[PDB]
Parts: C-alpha cells; structure tokens; sequence
C-alpha cells in the first residue's frame, strides 16, 4: 500500500499523478471504519482498522509527504483504542496502536497542518474516554517537541494547545491530570509555552477552593467538584516548579511556600504535592548553595521543614 | 555538577573524615512522623504521631512491643525496623530464658549497637536507616534511648525524633525540670502538647493519629490506639 | 488396639477401639483413634499413638498444600506413598506405627496400609492392632463386596466387639466411620457395654 | 526483563510448533527445518517425551532447550516416585516455567530463551495443553503456536478449531497439518508430527504416515474447488 | 517528559542526601503497572475484583488466575505478573499451614500478610498483593506494597490506575456498605477504568464472608452480576 | 519368606513370584505384586525386608524410564543388571543398607534372553536358572533334574508348576499362588495364574 500511494506526491509543481491518490482510498477507509469510530460490521471494522495501522506504520518513515488531511480523522478512533500503558496481554491491536502513534506523532507537519492537528486533538480530548484524553496528551508532547518551531512560529496554536493543556489539568480523572501536569511541565521546560501571571493566578484560584467536609452517612459513586479544582490548581503549581528542574527561578520559592501549603491537603492532592517536592528536592539538590540564596530564610527553614517522604517510610 | 566522588559507598572515607552515606542514612530517619518520647521518675512514656496513606488506610503502627518492659517508636526505614525488632525480641526472650530476667535497655541498647554498626564498615550492606526511640523500666529506673543509623545511641530525659522534631525538642527543654516530678497523666499531657509543637496549624491531633506507649514500675509496657487515648487526650488545653 | 477397615460397594468403613493403654494400665479409654486428615480422607491409629498423630497431621498438611497449589484433592495412593516415605526417612529409629489411609478417590474407593517397617498395599480389607488377628477373623467371615450398608456396620462392631472381648489392651467404645464419594461421616458410637447387651440375647 | 526481551525474540527467530487439543487424542507439530547437504537428520529432534503421558515441543535456543528437557524429564520421575501418580501437565509446566524465572549458574540469560508448547493426557485422562514462557508465565490453551510466524497461525487456529474439526481424531490431526502448511512452504517433508493417543505412549508419524495426511487434505482443498 | 536524572539514583543501596532510597522507589513505581484490582471490605464479608486481559479465546480462561487461595478463609489478589508473586504465594500457603499444624488455629490475615512481608525483605520483589480474608476480628482487608509494608485499609485499589479508583473508592465507601452493595460498586470502578464493556472474560470476582470460605464467582454468577448492573 | 524363581530358554524367560504379602503371623494380602517393569522386555523381582524392597526396585524402575526417555532406546539387560549391583553395593556400606534378593530377567535382540540372580550382598550371577527364597533349596533340585538348555515354554510352565506342587507339598508356609510372567522379544506376556 505505501509503494502504491508513493507516486501521489505533493512536491512543488507535481501534476496530479494518474497513480493511485491516497485522500480517496482513505475516505474509502473512513466510510467503512464509520461504525466502529453492527455486531458483525464491529468486528469486520476491527481487521480493517488493523490492516491499515500497519499500512500507516509502514508509510511513516517511507512518504514523501506524511500526514495526510484525510488520514488524520482516523486519529480519533487510533486514540480511543491505543492503550494507556505498555503490555503485552493487550492482544497487540493495541500495541500496534501505541506504536502507531508514537511514529506518526514523531513525524513533520507543514505550517497549514497544525491547526488542523489540534482541532483534531481538541476534538479528541472532549470525548469521553479518559484513555484517549491521556492518549492525546502524550501524542500532543512528542508531537510538539518535534516541530516546536513551527508551532512557536503559529501564535494560535501555542494559544489552544496552552487552553487545552490547562483545561484537561482539570479533567475528572486522576491519571489525565497527572498526564496533563507532566505535558505541561515539559512544555514550560522546553520554553515553548511560558506560564505568567495569568497561568499563576489561574492556578492560585483553582487550589483556593474549600472542600465541602461532609458526606451523606444515611446512603455519587464520583469524585467532586471541590477536590478536583483544588487538585488541578496543585497541580499547576507542580508542573511550574517542576519547568526547572536543575535552576531555580525566582518565582519558584512563593510558589514552593504555596506547595508547602496543601501538604496537609486530603488526598490525591497529597500524595500530588509530595511527589512534587521529593522531585525538586532531589533535582535541586546538586547545586543548593547557590540555589538556597534565592531563597529566604523563613521559606528555607519551612522547606527542610517537610514530611513529603512516600508511605513506606515509616 | 556537584557529584561527590566519596559519597558512592559507606566504606569509602571522605578526605574531610566523614561518611557521607552514614550522614545521609541520618538524614533519612527525618523523613518519618514525628515521635516523642519522656519520663518522669517512675514513669516512660512514647507519644507518636501515626500516619496514613489514604483516609480509609488505617494508619502505620510506629509504636511496638519488643517486650513487656521495653517498647520503641520508630522512625526511618520500616524494613530496617522490623529488622531491628526481630532482633531485639530474639535477645529479651533470650536473656528471660536464660536468667529468668528482664534484660537491661542498657544492654539491649549496645546490642543494637553492635549490629547497627557492622554494616557501616561492610561493603555492600546499607546502614539500617531507622532511627528508634527506645523506652522502658528496669531496676535502675525508668528510661528513654535513641538510636540512629549511625549506630551512636544516647540517653535522655526526653527527645523527638522524625520531621519537625526540633520544635518538640524546644518545648521538652523547657520544660524537662517539670516532667522527671510530673505524674503519669501530667506526662503524657506533656508528651501530647509537644507532638503537638510539631503538627502545622491545619492538622490538629486526633484519637486515630495519635498512640501513646506508656511503661511504669508496677505496669507493663502497654500500647493505646485510638479509644484507648481519648482520656488523655481529652484533657489537653487548646493550642495557641 | 484394634482397628480395622474394609472396602465394598457403597464405600469404605473405618472401625477402632477407644482404648489407649501404657502397660498394663489404660491411660485414656475416650481416644479417638481414627484421625480426620481432611474431608475426604481418613486416618488410622495404631502402635505409636504419639508417632501416627503427629506424622498424619504432617501428612494432612502436605495434602493440604497440594490441594491448594494443584487446586485438585490428592491421590489417596499418593498420600499413603507419601507418608510411606516420610516413615521410611527414619526407619531403624524406633518408629512405631502402622495406619489405614482411606478415601474416594477418582479412581474408586481407596483403602491402603502403611506401617513403620515400610510395607505399603492395598486392600479390600484389612486390620492392625494387637486385636487385628481376631477381628480378622470375623471380618472375613462376614465380609463381601456386595454387603449392604447396615450389614457392613453391624460387621465392624462384631469384629471390634470380639476382638475387645478377646484381648486385653483393647476396649472402649467402637468408633465407626464410613467414607463416602462426597465424604465421610461419623456413623456412630458406641459403648462396649451396650454392645455386650444387645448381642447377648 | 531486558534478558527476557532478547529470549522472546530468539523464540521468536525460532522452528515453528503447534499443538491441538482433542477429546482423545492430542497432536504436537513441528516444522522440520532444512538441516544441510551433508548432515544427519537423526539428532535434531525437536520434540521430546517427559514421561510416557507427556510430550513437549520447544522453539529456540537448542541446548537450553536440551538444559530444560534433561531437568524436566528427571523431575518427572522424581515426582512419579514421592507421589507414586503420573505427572500432571500443569506440574511440569510450572516446574519448567519455575525452572526459569532458577537462572543458568552465572544468572546469564536467566530466561533459558524457550517458550515451549507442553502437551499431554492427566492422570485421570482429561487432555492438557500448555505453553511457557522466557518469563515464566504459563497458560492454558485449546491449541497455541510458537516460533516463527506464529501469530499468523493463532488466526488461523482461531477460525478452524471447532467442535466439528475435532469431532474426528484424524480430522484433529489433519488441523495441526494445514497449521503448519500456512506456516512452512515446503509442503511436504520439512515437517514432524507426534500423537499420544490417550492411554499410549507417544508415536511418531512415519514420512509415509504424514504423507498420506497430506495428501488427504490436499484432496479436500481440490475438493472445495 | 524531558530527561530528568539526578548522580544519587540508580544506586541500589545507597542513601541519596535527602534520605530517600530513589533507585527502590522507582522499583516501585514500576511495579503499579500491573492490572487494575479492588477491594473493599465490609461488615458482611470482604469482596475482591480484577480484570483479567486475556489475549485470545483460545487461551484456558481458568488458566490465569489474578485471585488465589491461600487458606480456605483467606483470599488473595495481586497485580502484574503472576510469575513474581508465585513465591510470595507459596510462602503464605505453607506459612498457613504451618500454624495449623502447630497450633490446631486458623492463622489471621494480619499474621499471613506479615510473614509475606516477612520473607519479602529476608529486594523490592514486584509485586503489589491485597489480601482479603475473614477471621474472628472479622472481614478484613489488608495492603501489601511492594515496598513490603502492609496495612488495614476499608478499601483499596491496585494496578495500573489504583489511585484513580481509589479517588473513586472514597466517594462511594461507607461502613454500611453491603457486600452486595459493594460488588455493584466495585465493577462500577472495574468498568470506569477499564473504558471496556464488562462480560465474564475480562473480569475475576471471588469473595469472603463469615458464613462461607473463599468463593470464586462461577461464570454463571458474575453474569448474573453484571446484568444485575 | 517369599519365593522367586527364574528360567531362561533359547528365546524366552520365565519367572514367577509368590503374591502373598504378610505380617508376622497372618497373610495381609493374597494378590500382592512383586513383579516390576524396568522397560518392555525387562522384569525386576525383588523380595526381602519390607519397604526396602519397594523403594528400591522404585528408584531402578524410575533411573531405568530416565534413560529410556533421555536416550530413546532401552537399556540392555545386562545393563540394567550392572546398575542395579552397583547401587546396592553403594548402599551396602552407606548408613542405610537395602535388605534386598533379585532377579532381573529380559530378553535383548542382540543378545536374546538372560537371567540374573542378585543377593543382599549385590553380587552378581547370570544362571541359566535361579530362585530366591527358602522355597528355592526345595526347587532348585526339580529344575537341575528337569532342565535342558532347550527347554520349550509350555515345557517350562510344566517344570514351573512341578515345583510349585513341591512347595505346596513340603514347604511348611502357605504359598496358594503364584503369578507368572514371560519374557519374549515380541515383549513381557501374563500368563493364567498357577494357583491351587
């Protein structure tokens, strides 16, 4: 299949070839793999989605020109399926999946591609599944890392993926926050996306939030709105003192205090913001003479002054 | 940037003549809940601050019976600890088996010593990185010994141990004069309030964080959970 | 001691005295000399009272493992091999005991005898004790494959009765068991007394 | 773990295999790869019975496959002996799965690098097949593969086990033929079969038994047609 | 994710300045990858789930077990590979039998999931265990990290996404909690973090009650349960 | 006292064994089997010291499979025999000595038929005929009247059963039955039962 759809190019002044045209044998694709996107229709959509993965594995590093328009809307149903995790009792469909991904999302984009891209993976973190939401955020950090330039170079684009981002820190889910942290994390370390007063004030809200302390003792099977904010707002502050790893900024001990803060939080928050500061202090740790004269006196006396340590110390 | 080329194992002397994996196995027992421990003339008290994974988990047992004289908080590795213990309850049962004795805390102290220190000289084998309150009654009187990884170990009218353990240290300096005349309830009062000193304002101490291990000349070593606390802790005045 | 056992149709029975004797005087009249290994098996008493309990205990607790790891209850052969060699580790040290490993297995109705010395066989019937000659005697008079099943319990507490009457370190009560494909059952007991009484008419 | 990666792709690398699982019968297949001008068929078996109720086939590294067989074979009998009873599938396969996760003396290559397809008839006659792992984890199956392509093979079995497929013994052994037909293009000799055909030792097909098979299903194929 | 790494980790048995023993830690960051798993324990008896991730249908389902029995009034499951935990297995079966047949007593779970801990000590080991079993405390149900600490918890989550369940766990949990109650809300969990419609393959249901020894839902059983949900 | 005994033809061996199994006064079992099965074409007999005689002939029986299933030819008798009297001479002065008497009987297509005799001391014989036992100084007179290096096999089932009828004439312990076996290069074949 790629041999066949090689001679379709998109090279400057290239006649349209007579050779078989991918966008057509893709909306072919996309019209039979809509259900799966009957009982029996399911599973004959199953071994289509499977033959064509391995076509787009095989045409990742071949193509003259990756990423075609049309073959991006399968990206919506390769993400549901792809696994959070990598294991082999998956039935490897889902590996495959994985792998797919990672290749296609380690590959260029042209200028016009990218709002495209992310109009797909907004489209994508709206759905429900909570494995495709972290699916889209790691595909959305590799696939940023590479072509950094080109989405520094579109303004729009470091405005939505910075808005997904935030908004997807705030997701129900525990392991899509965390994800979301961690992309955000690298997105600040990187510089591609820079936090500022808005970011921190965004964040300072969020965790502001006073738990309900109740519950119904007489009878939601659900977490809550309270705790979620409070969460994703630690989890803000966890991504920015996390941007500088090995150099400490000086916003970086205000926010450090404000982390010091909600140690005593219930949890996920606590065990969130331990991990955070066990990271810093063991990355911070090499140069701390010169990191600690950013510091005050009374910020570095509170800090040493932390049980962040995991359970089974103790 | 930094890396220290003397630091990689606990053989390995520094050229300023100190043991950076011993002093860092020291900085570990920190990294535990806060324990305090006092005594009054007939009395010995542990006062430890439990701790939980999660609201449902029950919480850490820090508090443990070695014997029925003896009793120890920990602090640090619980790995190290249960080693530890296992140890020390082999050498009592021992020394009750043999001598038809309590054994001394002095000596159990040392033996600890001993075995605490033979990893310090021995490649490949880590510092046990648990630091202990240990606490009982013998014939001489009523005792309170830390020990820590570094195999040092000392006695004490009071101490704490653990995170935030200097402001607890502050308070039972000040205030050791009134603990070795206090009577048990008074003592634990004690012990309660300087727990106290080390909790942040948002946590208060409560019946379930709370234990308290308590030796005395006609009572054994006993351990309170959290019922068992609430008369002791109920009597203790409001924080500033 | 006298205990005996025999295989038919129906299932397997199991029959002991309650007597336990050092010399001449009897210590304990209330023994339970047949041992619940597990559920679906049984174990006899004779010679070393101390030496059987102990080492069929073990032995229930190797059947016990194998029950949990192979999710699958052992081979009455297996255990009584099993047992055999556990035995056979000490020969020459004094060991005394000599047993009757019974239970259902998949294979049918299991009856095997182990004894100190090393012996391991199956058996339609068989007894062990210093009263076994004489409850032999009336078992195989009595005994057949196809005896029915209150027959077969009748059978046992003759040759218990008899045996207790003939020899002196047994007597007590008759302590009856009868093994089933489901598991087995305490049927009865019963002491000599009343036995006496009922057959003396 | 990273030892366990470079086994599974040795396996992986390895002579195919695949067992089938019948109500009395049981089929082991091996594809007989091609050995040289000049050297002797005879030593390169690929199969080996553990016990008179236990058959094994192996894909990988050969003399830890040797290494296994030896250990197993020898643990078969000890087992015999405590317990009197043949050996169950499951017991030898989690030994030769435990033997795994041992490790060679050194600990290099603690996975042995074989994932072996271990197939028999229980004590009480129920038919068994397993597999193995490099890790040590060990399962169960209707029917498997292992070695080279494989997976192709899994699909293939998925689609034609059936009840009817193995409704007739010869007809289990006609399945495991066609598995091995996809998997190997030489149609012919480069292929072992062995049976255990409950209640009797295992029985290796003469090159004149499999033929006929063969030939057999390749009539059926014209059949269809 | 950018590269982060500090010279103190990857040492085995060495302190990092702070304390922590990092290169451990990580072991057990590792060893959370295994599959989803639940507990919750109640009044009435103690109920255990897991997904099971099978890879075929020719595979025996039988033939992987993610819940085992140690004794007849203990259950235990375990997350990742079975393979790792099969020691710790054979350890407290025989350990289970070795107090019975020294002390004619059932061994309580706390006594169990200590001498596992106990062996676990005498490397980081990889695997994470809950075990769940009634005694004559009552139902109980403790955690065993694969850092070897173990401790009483009302509910608890293992796997792959244990502290998203466990998030979930906190919500719905109370001490009234039915058995019954709380199988429906344990699938509930098992269906949320699994993103995948619930049939009898792809999960293992076993529970403990006073009245009863360990009792793994038949096939038939847990298709009455979820259709019951 | 249990009783063995050994015939060896041109292209056969015969044996028989005693099936009663006892305690000190009474028979405990009348059909018990003495008779192992090394391999296809090999008999084991073993009399002597209860349990001795089963956990050895157990550990010949499971060395001997070992081979077969390692290798994937059986032993030759001869060598089975060889290693048989090698492991009961190791345990003759090893703390726990096997109280054991034998015969190992099996025909080999190169060699043909053979039978070796095996005592407690693990000295070794190959004998055209032999017999274990405080039966074997009645019969062994019978056989060395009666024999001849030709022997047909119904002839020898004849000669087998006159010596039984002199057991069952003089030999004071009770001896009902005896089961009989041939070895043949076709295989091991049963024979009815010579009872009384």
């Amino acid at each position: 299949l790629t041999y066949i759809f090689m001679i379709d190019v998109s090279l400057p002044n290239t006649t349209p070839t007579i050779s078989p045209h991918v966008p057509e044998f893709t909306a072919r694709i996309l019209e039979k793999l809509k259900p799966l996107m009957e009982e029996d229709e399911r599973t004959q959509g199953i071994k289509l989605l499977k033959t064509i993965l391995k076509w787009l594995m095989a045409s990742a590093g071949r193509s003259f020109s990756t990423a075609v328009t049309e073959q991006l809307q399968l990206l919506p149903l390769f993400f549901k399926i792809a696994p959070v995790e990598n294991d082999n009792s998956y039935d490897e469909l889902k590996r495959d999946a994985k792998l797919c991904l990672s290749l296609m999302s380690q590959g260029l984009l042209y200028p016009h591609q990218v709002p495209l891209v992310l109009q797909v993976l907004k489209q994508t973190a709206r759905s429900s599944s909570w494995h495709a939401r972290y699916t889209v955020l790691t595909y959305l950090q590799t696939m940023v890392f590479y072509n950094l330039f080109i989405f520094l170079n579109n303004e729009d684009a470091v405005k939505d993926i910075r808005w997904l981002v935030i908004s997807l820190l705030e997701d129900e889910q525990l392991e899509v926050r965390e994800m979301a942290a961690t992309t955000l994390s690298g997105l600040l370390q990187c510089n591609f996306l820079t936090m500022d007063s808005p970011m921190q004030i965004h964040f300072e809200q969020l965790c502001k939030t006073k738990l309900p302390k109740k519950r119904k003792r007489d009878p939601d099977t659900i977490p809550s709105a309270e705790l979620v904010k409070r969460h994703a707002g630690v989890l803000g502050l966890g991504a920015c003192v996390l941007s500088s790893p090995y150099d400490v900024p000086t916003w970086m001990p205000q926010l450090l205090m404000n982390l010091s803060a909600h140690l005593n939080d219930p949890q996920p928050i606590e065990m969130t913001v331990k991990k955070t500061l066990s990271n810093f202090r063991r990355t911070h740790h090499d140069n701390w003479q010169e990191h600690k004269q950013q510091f005050t006196d009374d910020q570095l006396l509170v800090l040493t002054d932390l049980l962040v340590s995991p359970c089974y110390y103790a | 940037m930094f890396r220290n080329q003397y630091d990689n194992d606990v053989t390995v002397w520094s050229p300023q003549g100190r043991i950076h994996q011993i002093e860092y196995a020291m900085e570990a027992v920190k990294q535990g809940s806060a324990t305090v421990g006092l005594k009054s003339k007939t009395h010995a008290v542990l006062v430890a601050l439990k701790r939980a994974q999660s609201e449902l988990a029950a919480h850490q047992k820090k508090i443990l019976h070695v014997d029925n004289h003896i009793g120890i908080s920990i602090a640090g590795l619980t790995a190290d600890a249960r080693l530890l213990c296992n140890f020390m309850r082999q050498e009592c049962l021992d020394s009750r088996f043999v001598f038809d004795r309590p054994l001394p805390v002095s000596r159990l102290v040392s033996l600890i010593g001993s075995k605490t220190q033979i990893p310090t000289q021995r490649y490949g084998r880590r510092p046990y990185g648990v630091g202990l309150l240990i606490a009982g009654y013998d014939d001489m009187g009523p005792h309170i010994f830390q020990t820590c990884p570094s195999a040092n170990y000392f006695d004490c009218r009071a101490m704490s141990i653990g995170a935030r353990s200097q402001s607890a240290r502050t308070y039972l300096e000040r205030h050791m004069s009134e603990f070795m005349e206090c009577n048990l309830n008074e003592l634990v009062k004690h012990g309660l309030r300087a727990l106290r000193e080390t909790l942040p304002a948002e946590q208060d101490l409560t019946t379930k964080n709370v234990s308290i291990g308590i030796v005395g000349k006609d009572l054994e070593f006993t351990i309170y959970d959290d019922d068992d606390v609430s008369p002791f802790l109920e009597g203790l005045e409001e924080r500033p | 001691t006298t205990t005996l056992a025999f295989k038919f149709r129906h299932g397997v029975i199991v029959a002991a005295d309650s007597r336990a004797t050092a010399g001449a005087y009897i210590a304990s009249q209330t023994v339970k000399k047949v041992i619940e290994i597990n559920p679906y098996l049984l174990g006899t008493m004779a010679g070393g009272a101390a030496d059987c309990s102990f080492w069929e205990r073990l032995l229930a607790r190797q059947c016990r493992i194998y029950e949990l790891r192979n999710k699958e209850r052992i081979s009455v052969a297996a255990a009584s091999k099993l047992l055999a060699n556990m035995v056979y580790q000490y020969k020459g040290m004094g060991l005394s005991m000599g047993t009757m490993i019974c239970g259902w297995d998949k294979r049918g109705p299991g009856l095997y005898y182990v004894d100190s010395e090393g012996n391991r066989i199956s058996g339609a019937t068989f007894s062990v004790g210093s009263g076994s000659v004489y409850a032999y005697g009336v078992m195989d008079r009595g005994y057949s494959y196809d005896l029915e099943v209150e027959q077969a319990y009748d059978l046992a507490r003759r040759a218990i009765y008899q045996a207790t009457y003939r020899d002196a370190y047994s007597g007590g009560a008759v302590n009856l068991y009868h093994v089933r494909e489901d598991g087995w059952i305490r049927v009865s007991s019963d002491n000599v007394a009343d036995l006496h009484e009922k057959y003396s008419g | 773990l990273f030892q366990v990666e470079y086994a599974q792709e040795a396996v992986k690398k390895g002579s195919t295999a695949v067992g089938v699982r019948g109500r009395d019968i049981v089929v082991l297949g091996v594809e007989k790869k091609s050995v040289a001008k000049l050297q002797d068929e005879r030593t390169v078996r690929k199969i080996c019975a553990l016990d008179d109720n236990v058959c094994m086939a192996f894909a990988g590294l050969t003399a830890d496959a040797r290494i296994v067989i030896n250990r197993a074979r020898v643990e078969c009998q000890s087992h015999r002996l405590t317990v009197e009873d043949p050996v169950t599938v499951e017991y030898i396969t989690r030994y030769i799965a435990s033997l795994k996760q041992r490790y060679t003396q050194s600990n290099g290559r603690r996975p042995f690098g074989i994932s072996a397809l271990i197939v028999g008839f229980d004590f009480d006659g129920t038919p068994r097949l397993y597999q193995t792992d490099p890790s040590g984890t060990y399962h169960a199956w209707k029917a498997n593969a292992i070695g080279r392509g494989a997976k192709s093979v899994r699909e293939f079995l998925e689609k034609n086990y059936t009840d009817e497929a193995i409704e007739t013994d010869d007809l289990t052994i006609k399945l495991v033929i066609k598995a091995l037909l996809e998997v190997v293009q030489s149609g012919g000799k480069n292929i072992e079969l062995a049976v255990m055909r409950r209640d009797q030792s295992l029985k290796i097909l003469n090159p004149e038994e499999i033929e006929k098979y063969v030939a057999e299903i390749e009539k059926e194929k014209e059949e269809n047609e | 994710m950018f590269l982060t790494r500090s010279e103190y980790d990857r040492g085995v048995n060495t302190f990092s300045p702070e304390g922590r023993l990092f290169q451990v830690e990580y072991a057990i960051e590792a060893i959370k990858l295994g599959s989803t798993a639940i507990g919750i324990q109640t009044s009435e008896g103690v109920c255990l789930a897991v997904e099971k991730r099978i890879t075929s249908p020719l595979m025996e389902p039988s033939s992987i077990e993610k819940i085992v029995e140690i004794d007849a009034h203990i259950g235990c499951a375990m997350s990742g590979l079975i393979a790792d935990a099969k020691t710790l297995i054979d350890k407290a079966r025989v350990e289970t039998q070795n107090h019975w047949f020294t002390y004619n007593e059932t061994m309580t779970v706390e006594s169990v999931t200590q001498a596992v801990s106990n062996l676990a000590l005498q490397r980081p080991f990889g695997v994470a265990l809950l075990f769940g079993g009634v005694d004559e405390k009552g139902p109980q149900l403790f955690h065993m990290d694969p850092s070897g600490t173990f401790v009483q918890c009302d509910a608890r989550a293992i796997g792959s996404a244990s502290e998203g369940a466990q998030s979930s766990l906190q919500e719905v949990y109370h001490k009234s909690m039915t058995l019954k109650e709380a199988i429906k809300s344990s699938l509930i969990i098992l269906k949320q973090v699994m993103e995948e419609k619930l049939n009898a393959t792809n999960i293992e249901l076993a529970t403990v009650q006073p009245g009863q020894n360990f009792h793994m839902f038949t096939k038939e059983e847990l298709e009455e349960v979820i259709k019951d949900i | 006292m249990e009783y063995l005994i050994g015939i060896q033809g041109p292209d056969y061996v015969l044996v028989a064994s005693d099936r009663v199994a006892a305690s000190n006064i009474v028979q405990m079992k009348d059909d018990h089997d003495k008779m192992f099965k090394m391999s296809e074409k090999i008999l084991l007999l073993c009399v002597g010291e209860a349990g001795d005689t089963v956990q050895f002939a157990e550990y010949i029986q499971k060395n001997v499979q070992l081979y077969k299933m390692r290798n994937g030819y059986e032993l030759s008798p001869t060598a089975a025999a060889n290693f048989t009297r090698r492991n009961l001479a190791d345990c003759l002065r090893s703390r726990t000595p096997y109280h054991v008497n034998l015969l190992l009987a099996g025909y080999d297509e190169h060699e043909g038929p053979a039978l070796y005799y095996m005592d407690y001391l693990a000295a070794l014989a190959k004998a055209p005929f032999a017999a274990h036992g405080y039966g074997a100084f009645l019969t062994l007179s019978i056989l060395d009247r009666y024999y001849t290096p030709t022997i047909s096999r119904e002839r020898a089932v004849e000669l087998l059963r006159k010596c039984l009828e002199e057991l069952q004439k003089r030999f004071i312990l009770n001896l009902p039955t005896f089961s009989v076996r041939i070895i043949d290069k076709n295989g091991i074949h049963d024979l009815d039962n010579i009872s009384f």
